[PDB]
């Protein structure tokens, strides 16, 4: 999680710990605001991207490397 | 964690105040509420011999009956108490006496051992999935023919 | 909120209050900016 | 560590620093309200009633005595005498 | 988790107290104070036992404020949770992200995001409570949990559990 | 795909140390690396473009033989082995019978195995859940 | 964050509070009750006591030169050293500006406060597509 | 004050020194200092990542150090973190690095001569370090080949150069002669290749001292509190010198990082950096022999790290040493014939100043309740009244209150009054009996008075001559100076 | 040694040879500001137990 307010990001733990029987939901101690999660859409759209990327690499060199490594010369 | 590593605070190497290892001791989810008991009570007559100079009824006076003679502040054990008689599973130590006296050659770690007495496991597939350390200690035959005495062993109410 | 935090050990446990002169704190600060550490521990190791 | 009390081997007085230091925490004790071991007759000073439980031996404290090594010897007050 | 175990104490007694009987509230101040106290380190401190043969061996004067202190050796229970052990216990309140567990002393939290995808909360429980196909887990219902978390901020813990797997889920 | 997680296709070549493992729920081609962290957390579907079975970790395994046709067959035949291990060839003796509680049990282990209309396997799965009280009877 | 301290006499709270500081102790107290708020006041004139950026703003300075102890081996690369970001800057322009005004203001026989004002009318304005140049004079004039 | 906390309070007991590894720097930092900026770029706040981000501790008493919080005096700064673009010398270790270079194959790592020496055998019997190292390098520092086995063996076979310092930097000569200076990457490198039986023979540590941390990486940003800034006349804020040489080492980093990003003159490089590298050079100390000083703009110098511990003055004689203190007066002395041997007379003005707080108990609680009427002014009187919470209340801005209740164990600060033993000194005492403690007596017109005998120790006489009163703040004090 | 003569060049070499410092010197514990082992200070007081029978 995230409070935009602080700018600043948190985890799970610390939002239990932070957590509240009236609060069901998380505040910030530094901005007493509640919270944002994070990394959903972002990190796992970036890795795909670089997947690609990294696929890039595999008809290419990887795969001639390999056809190096046949005697490794 | 699970594979079991419990704290440096809590090796298996454990010492006691006069410096001699020992085993570490670890409770089935019941008897720790009997040997509470047994001390609050242990109080209860020591508490006052200076102040000298089914169960589910009762439990709550013989709880709260030993919360005067302590500190008050601690219905949060009773938090512990209150569930350990809700989630008790044995009574009548010998019950675990004999249980206890049954399950402690199972040659086991002790946090496995308490766990294993403390959980209601009916199934012997159980272990090997509740507690992943017990996929290859004892196998469900010797597994659940304690399980299947600790059924009857479960003595409810 | 009686929480402490040694990040970099990631100790919250381990901790401990002294007084020392200010003066001191502020030594020990201009050890660190030139790259000495000067750790103090309140047990003895060499006994 | 802890000299058994037959062998203690240091001095059987009381060193000025220790008579000081004494008096300091005793007094400073009183000066706390803690009981005193000793009928303040009309004194009001918390100096002044330490240096009198002092002169009656009074005082419920201790002195453990380091020596070089680490190892120390412990007297009560009760029983340094002093000068 | 709950153990039995040996511990020590540092107790300051202020110098009021040193009349004849300080050692009575010495004992009185341990429990009266370690009792029901949560530590990072060793977990909450359950059950002073063994009242009789603590060990209370000699106090020192600290130089200023002039109050004794004292190193109080003890044997106790304390509920010490860990990760990856099957742990049992009613919820009693509940939230959107989750229900809190009470087990033992401490107030475990469940999250669904760790629990199985099958019950999505069905916010329609008053009281507040999950409804899944195979069971309804309600405030008071049992609940089988695995621990797949814990913090210890000194005098403090929180931890995490999860019942996503088989013999988990509603008792 | 011969050697590279069909998920994160990290190679042979690339992960000399990679350990591919299936599932008997669908015996998927995949890395370890993805195992761990797919079931780490606990009972989801598989991750597979088309894979919703879902399945968990401690039900996962090592194929031998990469004969998913096969591997599965003797999976059949293991499933079967093990309780049509009550099958009577020896226990019955009889030369043809003994030949044909044999054809008659591969019929049945066929059956779920041939798998190519196994729902008669089905059948012979209620008949193998009879079995399963067969091999109790 | 909000990252802010006041200060009110929790066993008064009448207000935005009435509160004195009294400096030669080091204090602030409830002007009312005479709690004191809180204490070890840091001085204020002793500070500068021992001693421009509404011109050089952040970007700070440092004048490098050479001490006695470095042969010209040294010193002379202090003054090459020193030569390799004066372009990333268009500060020459904003100091020998200052520069070049303090050279005119202070030869024309003017107050020093011109001159700052000047160091101002310059810092201002300093680029604009009405300036977009127009010789560097008219301004500096 | 100061707010109650938790941890257990425990005393000092020893002290490890030992070099600081960049990763720990990393790990501690709170904050990754990039901009030489210290305000933000609006004339407003502060610029986070500038060179001091609120995360760093924070002052004004007005704010809260958003990382560990509020107070200025409780916050104790919290340090941030440079990465340097590229490693540069610790001024402290360039003669420790020239020396251990001179000990150790410039190639492979291994150390020169060893034990199969047999001096070597002779080296590494001392018990000492320092001298180990000293032994050690005097045998190593002349031979000049990795040899490869003298049997009664490491090899790397290379010869190995000669070194010399010139103004941070060490050069060295093969024979083959390659007067090629030495990159730092290479003597970092090759630091990182030594064995922990060599270093740790060598004179290091492999927990708290590895050879290859003389050399800077990352950089330990000291928190405002260190280099604190004066907010003067609301536009003159001046800045500690600490912060600008830290600018322009950050200036001087942040430039070289583009100048391998955007082509390489690999001469204007190899300037740039050694460039850098005086900068950090001049931060830890500005008075190094064989370099230039580099001055402010007012052309004085900067002063240094060093510079602030050096002399007197310094943290260590002039901070911690000894200090200035709080109840304590000086005065001209006079003399008396009419006080006791012990007495010293003090003016009324100074004894209303000085201080001295009393716990209230049964036997003086009436009494105190007295001077707490008489409050401040009058003289037998009191100043503060100090609540067993650790509150503390000025008597005046109090008659407002009025009457107060006193309760036991709250404490008073009374004036001081007669047989109050204060601490009265000399200066320049240099012996004993330049301090003794002498018992107040509370006189007229403000001259110290004091016996006529009393002088000859104090060695003073009444030409002008002042002397100086301490009032201890503590029963325990008390009876230290009454009976010691 | 430091409080003598050149201070940081033995910080220094403390630093870099990882002392351990014990603070059993006077001048040690003045920097810090504790007891130091001296005079009054070269011993504890121990709050006795039996003569806390009256
Ligand atoms: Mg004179
Ligand atoms: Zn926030
Ligand atoms: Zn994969
Ligand atoms: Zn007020
Ligand atoms: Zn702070
Ligand atoms: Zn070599």
């Amino acid at each position: 999680y995230m409070c935009p307010i602080c700018l600043t990001k948190y985890t799970q733990l610390e939002a239990v710990q932070l957590l509240n029987f009236d609060r069901t939901e998380f505040l910030c101690s530094l901005c007493d605001e509640p919270l944002v999660e994070d990394d959903s859409g972002k990190k796992n759209k970036e890795k795909q991207d670089k997947l690609n990327r990294l696929m890039d690499q595999i008809q290419p060199i990887i795969d001639s490397l390999k056809k190096i490594d046949d005697s490794r010369i | 964690a699970a594979t079991l590593q419990l704290g440096q605070e809590f090796q298996l190497k454990q010492i006691n105040h006069q410096g001699e290892e020992e085993e570490l001791i670890a409770l089935n989810l019941s008897e720790a509420r009997l040997v509470i008991k047994e001390a609050l009570v242990e109080r209860r007559r020591a508490f006052k011999r200076s102040q000298k100079k089914t169960r589910e009824k009762e439990l709550e006076s013989i709880d709260v009956l030993l919360e005067q003679t302590t500190g008050g502040n601690n219905k949060d054990l009773k938090n512990t108490m209150q569930y350990l008689t809700n989630f008790s599973r044995f009574r009548d130590q010998e019950t675990v006496g004999a249980v206890i006296q049954l399950l402690k050659s199972t040659g086991l770690h002790p946090f496995e051992v308490a766990q294993l007495g403390s959980l209601a496991c009916d199934t012997a597939d159980e272990a090997k999935t509740l507690i992943p350390s017990l996929n290859n200690k004892i196998s469900d035959d010797e597994l659940e023919r304690i399980l299947k005495e600790l059924s009857n062993l479960e003595t409810l109410y | 909120h009686n929480q402490f935090e040694c990040k970099g050990c990631d100790n919250k446990i381990d901790i401990y209050q002294i007084h020392i002169p200010y003066a001191a704190k502020l030594l020990f600060q201009e050890l660190m900016a030139m790259n000495i550490t000067p750790r103090l521990y309140t047990d003895r190791s060499r006994d | 560590k802890a000299i058994p009390k037959d062998q203690r081997a240091t001095t059987p007085y009381m060193t000025k620093y220790e008579r000081a230091r004494i008096l300091g925490t005793r007094a400073l004790q009183i000066s706390m309200n803690a009981p005193v071991f000793v009928d303040l007759e009309g004194e009001t000073d918390p100096l002044r009633i330490a240096m009198k439980e002092l002169a009656e031996k009074k005082i419920p404290l201790v002195i453990r005595r380091y020596l070089p090594d680490g190892s120390f010897e412990d007297w009560s007050v009760e029983e340094l005498i002093v000068d | 988790m709950f153990f039995i175990k040996d511990l020590s104490l540092n107790i300051t007694l202020h110098p009021s107290f040193f009349g004849p009987r300080m050692k009575q509230y010495l004992k009185t101040k341990l429990l009266e104070e370690v009792e029901g106290s949560c530590t990072g380190k060793f977990g909450y401190i359950l059950c002073v036992l063994d009242y009789d043969n603590i060990d209370i061996q000699r106090g020192r004067i600290l130089p200023t404020d002039g109050s004794a202190e004292f190193n109080v050796k003890y044997r106790a229970v304390v509920f010490k949770p860990f990760k990856g052990e099957v742990v049992d216990g009613t919820v009693v309140s509940c939230s959107q992200h989750g229900f809190e567990v009470q087990v033992g002393p401490m107030k475990v939290f469940v999250t669904k995001h760790l629990m199985p995808q099958d019950l999505t909360f069905n916010a329609g429980s008053n009281p507040p409570s999950y409804q899944s196909s195979e069971d309804v887990i309600t405030i008071k219902s049992r609940i089988r949990v695995k621990i797949e978390g814990c913090i210890s901020q000194v005098s403090s813990i929180h931890a995490i559990g999860s019942i996503k797997e088989d013999y988990l889920g509603a008792i | 795909n011969k050697d590279m997680c069909p998920i994160c296709k990290t190679d042979r070549y690339l992960s000399p140390d990679v350990k591919f493992l299936v599932n008997p729920e669908c015996y998927h081609r995949i890395c370890e690396s993805c195992v761990d962290r797919i079931f780490s957390l606990g009972p989801a579907q598989c991750p597979y473009k088309g894979c919703d079975k879902i399945l968990r970790k401690n039900k996962f395994k090592t194929q031998i033989f990469d004969d998913v046709e096969v591997e599965k067959e003797v999976d059949i035949r293991k499933r079967v082995f093990n309780v049509f291990n009550k099958t009577i060839d020896d226990f019955n003796g009889d030369l043809v019978e003994y030949n044909k509680y044999l054809e008659e049990v591969e019929d049945i282990i066929y059956k779920l195995d041939h798998g190519i209309d196994v729902a008669k396997t089905e059948e012979k799965l209620r008949t193998y859940e009879e079995l399963n009280k067969q091999l109790i009877m | 964050p909000n990252l802010n301290i006041v200060l009110t006499c929790p066993e008064c709270k009448v207000y935005p509070p009435k509160i004195v500081e009294r400096f030669s102790e080091g204090d602030v107290v409830c002007a009312l009750c005479g709690l004191v708020l809180s204490d070890k006041l840091v001085d204020t004139r002793s500070e500068w006591r021992t001693f421009n950026p509404l011109l050089d703003g952040n970007n700070l300075s440092t004048r490098i030169g050479k001490g006695e102890t470095t042969d010209m081996r040294f010193t002379k690369e202090l003054n090459k050293a020193q030569g390799k970001n004066v372009m990333d800057k268009k500060d020459n322009e904003v100091q020998a500006a200052f520069a070049k005004i303090t050279m005119l203001c202070d030869a024309a026989e003017l107050p020093k406060i011109v001159k700052d004002c000047a160091k101002e009318a310059y810092k201002l304005c300093h680029d604009e597509k009405t300036l977009k140049g127009k010789s560097m004079e008219s301004i500096m004039a | 004050g100061q707010q109650y906390s938790s941890a257990p309070l425990r005393t000092v007991k020893e002290v490890q020194f030992g070099l600081f590894s960049p990763e720990e720097v990393r790990a501690i930092s709170v904050a990754k200092i990039r901009f030489p900026e210290t305000m933000d770029e609006t004339q407003t706040r502060a610029k986070i990542g500038g060179l001091n981000d609120p995360r760093l501790g924070s002052i004004d008493r007005n704010l809260k150090c958003q990382t560990c919080q509020e107070g200025m005096n409780e916050c104790p700064g919290h340090f941030g973190h440079i990465d340097l673009a590229k490693p540069v010398f610790h001024v402290g270790f360039i003669a420790k690095i020239k020396k251990v270079c001179e000990c150790v194959c410039m190639h492979c790592g291994k150390l020169l001569l060893d034990e199969h020496n047999e001096l070597m055998r002779q080296a590494l019997a001392i018990k000492d370090s320092k001298k180990r190292f000293a032994a050690i390098w005097t045998l190593c520092k002349t031979k000049m080949v990795c040899e490869t086995d003298v049997p009664s063996r490491g090899g790397c076979g290379n010869t190995q150069p000669t070194i010399r310092k010139d103004g941070l930097k060490l050069v060295g000569s093969w024979k083959k002669p390659e007067l090629r200076v030495l990159s730092t990457e290479e003597i970092l490198n090759i630091f990182k290749h030594i064995s922990v039986k060599d270093f740790t023979s060598l004179g290091f540590n492999e927990v708290f001292s590895r050879p290859e941390w003389m050399i800077l990486t990352c950089l330990p940003v000291p928190p405002p509190p260190v280099r604190p800034s004066i907010s003067f006349n609301e536009s003159q804020r001046g800045e500690d010198d600490l912060t600008f040489k830290l600018a322009d080492i950050l200036k001087a980093n942040i430039s070289l990082e583009t100048l391998e990003h955007n082509g390489a003159p690999h001469h204007a490089i190899e300037e740039a950096e050694s460039l850098l590298q005086f900068h950090v050079a001049t931060y830890m100390d500005n008075d190094i022999a064989g370099q230039p000083q580099a001055l402010q703009k007012s052309g004085r110098p900067v002063k240094s790290i060093r510079a602030r511990l050096k002399g007197k003055e310094g943290r260590i004689r002039g901070n911690l040493m000894g200090k200035r203190v709080d109840f304590s007066a000086r005065t001209v002395i006079s003399g008396d014939p009419n006080l006791e041997l012990d007495q010293v007379g003090v003016p009324k003005s100074i004894a209303k100043t000085l201080t001295y707080p009393e716990v209230v108990t049964p036997y003086n609680i009436d009494r105190l309740t007295q001077l707490v009427r008489n409050g401040p002014n009058e003289h037998p009187g009191a100043k503060y009244v100090i609540r067993d919470s650790g509150d503390r209340i000025d008597l005046r801005y109090s008659k407002r209150a009025g009457d107060i209740q006193l309760q036991y164990g709250w404490k008073v600060e009374r004036h001081i009054m007669d047989n109050d033993p204060v601490l009265f000194n000399r200066q320049p005492s240099l012996h004993k009996m330049s301090m003794m403690a002498h018992r107040v007596k509370v006189i007229p017109y403000s001259t110290f008075r004091l016996n006529l005998s009393v002088t000859s120790p104090y060695n003073a006489d009444f030409d002008g001559d002042e002397m100086n009163l301490h009032v201890p703040q503590s029963e325990e004090t008390r009876a230290e100076l009454s009976q010691l | 040694r430091c409080s003598f003569e050149e201070t940081v060049e033995i910080l220094f070499e403390a630093g870099a040879s990882a002392e351990l410092d014990d603070c059993r010197g006077v001048s040690e514990n003045v920097i810090l500001g504790q007891m130091a082992p001296i005079g009054t200070g070269a011993f504890d007081v121990m709050i006795d137990e039996e003569s806390l029978v009256k």
